[PDB]
């Protein structure tokens, strides 16, 4: 048998397991460990937004309970549906 | 200002009287064959040498050593006003003895001791001593003064244009106290005055006068908006604190003289109605107080965030730009606030048809984002036939009358208005239900209410608000209640919020005018400062004195109401507001717009960062409020309060402490290259919070700053909660995990709480639905416990980090949790700051765990 590889922060700061990426703790300095939580101050959230133009917003507005991209990706586990809008 | 418009006290001719009668020989003398000890006080007759006036002491010890003294005239022609509402209970007696009597000496105990009342006959005098060392007296100097109730300036009084007609005479009361062994006092606000209060010998008296003065200016003893007659004394022994029970003007003398201070109180009207708290500490003081008037009412969190304001935003269009604005420029804010243009022509609970043609798409635009509003609602009501409000005012008979019966009417914002009589009970009501849905349409549950103007301010009224002799509910003149008559306005909007919720949501009310007991009910705020640098400075001393009298949730518009600051001024200005209680932006109609993205970026970020700064601090925020909510402690506190033992804090005023977990000195100057901080406490360390550096004190620190410093330091042996996971507002964050900032103290221990609950309901009252935690640091292990096992809630939140300061490396670190396997976590140590950072501990908030560094 054979096993897997780790996960390197885009900024070459460390090397982390991919256990710890989307782990909602942020562990590389430029937040790349983290692009589908709100762990990090600094990542990035990516809105594919079929229909309309994608977006990227602040991983600080994931779950938030605020509708920030128009396919309503960004809200999945904060008690706000939302719709898409992308029309 | 133009301080011709308000009176001297030589111009108040019962103060001009009071005031006359100086240190002496005083002609009031208890006849003690009179005495009896009743079963939940003592009552003795005093009488004057001269005029043969025949008054009654009724003398009380009081649970949690306190002592109440009341006079009031034997036979009275009509009754005196006696304070109502203000004391939230009956305080509870505790029962006098005779300890000790001769011919000219009564000596009292307090249940079984230690605390003693000497009242001597002639001169007519009171002691109170524990055991045997004086804690003050009652006419020591013989300045009591009771002038009786005569036969219907002294009498009619002209001020101005302004005619009082006095119909009942001189009524005026006063008396006076001796602190042996003071020499610092605090407290009567509101005066734009140091948080010393300096001796009024050769000045003016402090004066109590809920009054609207126009660009009001600093160090001066001149009465401002509110009024809270309560008076503390520190010394290095023991703390004190007097609690003059009167809703009419009064005026405060304060001499120094072995250190000894003595304090005067003189009012116009009413009985003498004065409460002696004996301490000893100050937060003995705290208590006692609290369980007279009460408590801090708990804020809604989003009400600790940050607020959006100025005269005035135009339209809901601008409404939503500026919500849109902080979204865009990522800057946190919670409410954004409508003044009076958003009304139709100031008729208040309207809408201008024009430019807020759809308050409720507007309120669920808001409510999207997860933001709040807050809508100005003030207590004049334009005359007005066509003014719903105003006709069903008029045709119930709710309103301030003359003494010929007709309605008041003077002039503010609207024009012509009346002012409804909320000292009348069935008036607070028809207020409260005007909140309802239903009643004041356009509003919904995220709308909140600001009460201003409610002194009550009248433009063509003496001193600028409602003559004398105006009447109110039960044939009291307006002398007798004045300074409550904003509390009840503010009594009765904070009712209406809970009502029109079912009595689920907490309300919040901000509310220009204030009494004792205005903290059960909402903030206050400092008015209409100025964008200047001094009167940012004065906001500390100002808010520290409501601090010490029970007003928590207080604060300074952070910019100044009038004139343009400077960006630099503008940016220290929002480091001050983002560690003081109440934190709004707000500015007069005449300024340029100042939303904090239109400046230079190097000042946007700054104010980023003082935003971040104040709303990563929101679970410590919201902490302290629980603990003046429960306990009656101040949640902003002078240096003092901490250090009672250190005299060399006793009057600092650019320096505040948070708790005791957290040290502030913002600049406050243009330019400055460093500030000078004092951090005190033998054997007490501090920590930099934004270079970890260490300190031990007590030292002056000069400290190097920049445009983006925020001084502040936290205490060692103190764990302080954060939501390091800023968000647009603060509905957002109150689930995201905690993170734990631990200050290590010398011994190695730390401590410290969190409160929790739902952020806005009372179920955390009415059903116990909430989470006080306690975590502690000892040897080497972290410790989180119920600090209230009757607290149970349900929430994702959870710990993601902890940060120990003054920490070793260690070999291992072991977290354990009831149900939980035992955890190893990993962690990252800086050997330069002593900086330990636990990564992830991943356990709920609500769990007992543990942690131990190897
Ligand atoms: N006497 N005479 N009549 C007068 C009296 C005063 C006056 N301007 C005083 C400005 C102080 C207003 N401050 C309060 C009211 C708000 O400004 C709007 O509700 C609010 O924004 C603020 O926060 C409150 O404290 C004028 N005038 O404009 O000529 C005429
Ligand atoms: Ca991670
Ligand atoms: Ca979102």
């Amino acid at each position: 048998y054979e096993e897997s590889k780790p996960f390197t922060c885009l900024d070459g700061t460390a090397t982390i397991p991919f256990d710890q990426v989307n782990d909602d703790y942020c562990d590389c300095k430029d937040g790349s460990d983290e692009p589908g939580t709100a762990a990090c101050p600094n990542g990035s959230f990516h809105c594919t937004n079929t229909g309309y133009k994608p977006l990227y917003i602040l991983s600080s507005r994931v779950n938030d309970g605020v509708c920030d991209c128009c396919d309503g990706t960004d809200e999945y586990n904060s008690g706000t549906v939302c719709e898409n809008t992308c029309r | 200002v133009d301080r011709s418009n308000f009176k001297t006290c030589d111009e108040s001719s019962f103060c001009k009287r009071q005031r006359s009668i100086r240190p002496g020989l005083s002609p009031y003398r208890a006849l003690l064959d009179t005495l009896q000890l009743g079963p939940d006080a003592l009552t003795v007759h005093l009488i004057h040498e001269v005029t043969k006036v025949l008054l009654v002491l009724e003398l009380q010890g009081l649970q949690k050593d306190m002592t109440r003294i009341r006079i009031d005239e034997l036979e009275p022609r009509r009754p005196r006003y006696r304070v109502p509402d203000v004391l939230v209970a009956d305080p509870p007696t505790a029962r006098l003895s005779v300890s000790g009597r001769d011919d000219n000496s009564v000596e009292l105990t307090v249940a079984e001791g230690p605390y003693k009342i000497i009242l001597t006959a002639q001169p007519f005098r009171l002691d109170l001593l524990e055991d045997r060392s004086l804690l003050l007296s009652v006419n020591a100097r013989g300045l009591m003064a009771f002038e009786h109730q005569r036969a219907p300036g002294a009498w009619e009084e002209t001020f101005k244009t302004h005619s009082d007609s006095k119909p009942y005479g001189p009524t005026s009361v006063g008396l006076d106290f001796s602190l042996p062994g003071m020499e610092h006092v605090y407290g009567i606000p509101e005066h734009a005055d140091s948080l010393r209060l300096k001796v009024t010998e050769g000045g003016e008296p402090y004066r109590l006068y809920n009054l609207d003065v126009f660009q009001y200016e600093l160090n001066n003893p001149m009465a401002l908006y509110g009024s809270v007659p309560v008076l503390l004394a520190h010394s290095f022994h023991r703390d004190l604190g007097i609690f003059w029970l009167n809703a009419a003007e009064t005026w405060v003398d304060i001499s120094s003289n072995t250190p000894q201070t003595d304090i005067r109180w003189m009012s116009e009207s009413g009985i003498i109605d004065v409460f002696l708290m004996l301490g000893p500490s100050v937060f003995d003081v705290f208590r006692q107080y609290a369980s007279l008037t009460g408590t801090q009412a708990l804020p809604p969190l989003f009400s600790l965030g940050y607020h959006q304001s100025r005269w005035n935003y135009r339209d809901e269009a601008d409404v939503l730009e500026v919500d849109q604005g902080f979204d865009d420029h990522n800057m946190p804010c919670d409410v954004i606030w409508l003044d009076i243009e958003h009304a139709d022509g100031k008729r208040y609970f309207t809408w201008d048809p024009t430019r807020f043609p759809q308050p409720l798409n507007m309120l669920e635009h808001l409510a999207s984002k997860r933001r709040k509003l807050v809508a100005i609602v003030d207590p004049h009501i334009k005359v007005d036939s066509g003014y719903r409000v105003h006709e069903e005012l008029r045709n119930h008979g709710l309103y301030v009358k003359t003494r010929d019966g007709s309605d008041y009417e003077g002039w503010c914002w609207p024009g012509s208005a009346s002012y409804p009589d909320f000292t009348n009970p069935r008036m607070r009501a028809w207020w409260s239900n005007m909140f309802s849905f239903d009643n004041y349409e356009g509003s919904a549950p995220n709308l909140y209410v600001w009460n201003d103007m409610n002194e009550p301010s009248v433009f063509n009224g003496p001193e600028v608000t409602m003559l004398k002799d105006a009447v109110h509910y039960g044939g009291w003149e307006h002398r007798d209640i004045h300074n409550i008559y904003g509390l009840y306005v503010h009594m009765a909007t904070a009712d209406g919020l809970i009502q029109r919720s079912g009595g689920i949501e907490r309300p919040f009310v901000l509310s220009r005018a204030f009494f004792s007991g205005s903290q059960r009910f909402g903030a206050v705020w400092t008015g209409d400062n100025t964008a200047e640098w001094d009167h940012l400075k004065i906001s500390i001393p100002m808010c520290l004195s409501l601090a010490l009298v029970g007003l928590s949730f207080c604060g300074a518009d952070v910019g100044g109401f009038f004139k343009n600051p400077e960006p630099e001024l503008l940016v220290r200005w929002y480091q001050m507001g983002a560690y003081q209680p109440f934190f709004r932006a707000h500015a007069h109609l005449d300024t340029g717009r100042r939303e904090p993205w239109l400046l230079a970026s190097q000042y946007q970020d700054a104010i980023r960062d003082a935003l971040f700064q104040r709303y990563s601090l929101l679970p410590f925020w919201y902490t302290l409020f629980y603990q003046a909510h429960k306990e009656g402690f101040p949640v902003m506190r002078p240096l003092w309060v901490q250090y009672p033992e250190d005299m060399s804090t006793f009057s600092i005023e650019d320096q505040f402490m948070l708790g005791d977990a957290l040290l502030i000195h913002p600049v406050s100057d243009a330019g400055a290259h460093g500030v000078q901080v004092y951090l005190p406490g033998q054997e007490e360390v501090w920590y930099d919070i934004q270079s970890y550096q260490k300190h031990h004190g007590p030292q002056t620190l000069y400290l190097p700053v920049t445009l983006s410093s925020i001084p502040v330091f936290q205490r060692g042996g103190t764990i302080v909660p954060r939501w390091m996971r800023v968000r647009r507002s603060s509905d957002c964050m109150k689930d995201d995990p905690i993170t734990l900032f631990v200050a290590l103290s010398p011994q190695g221990t730390a401590q410290g709480e969190l409160f929790l609950d739902d952020g806005h309901t009372f179920n955390y009252q009415t059903r116990h639905e909430f989470l006080l935690r306690r975590f502690s640091f000892s040897g080497s292990t972290l410790v989180s416990s119920s600090a209230d096992p009757k607290g149970h809630l349900e929430t994702p939140i959870w710990i993601e980090r902890v940060v120990i300061m003054g920490a070793g490396k260690p070999a291992a670190v072991v977290l354990q949790t009831k149900g939980s396997p035992e955890s190893r976590l990993s962690f990252q140590h800086d050997p330069e700051t002593s900086v330990l950072i636990l990564r992830k501990p991943g356990v709920s908030v609500a769990s007992d765990w543990s942690i131990h560094l190897r």
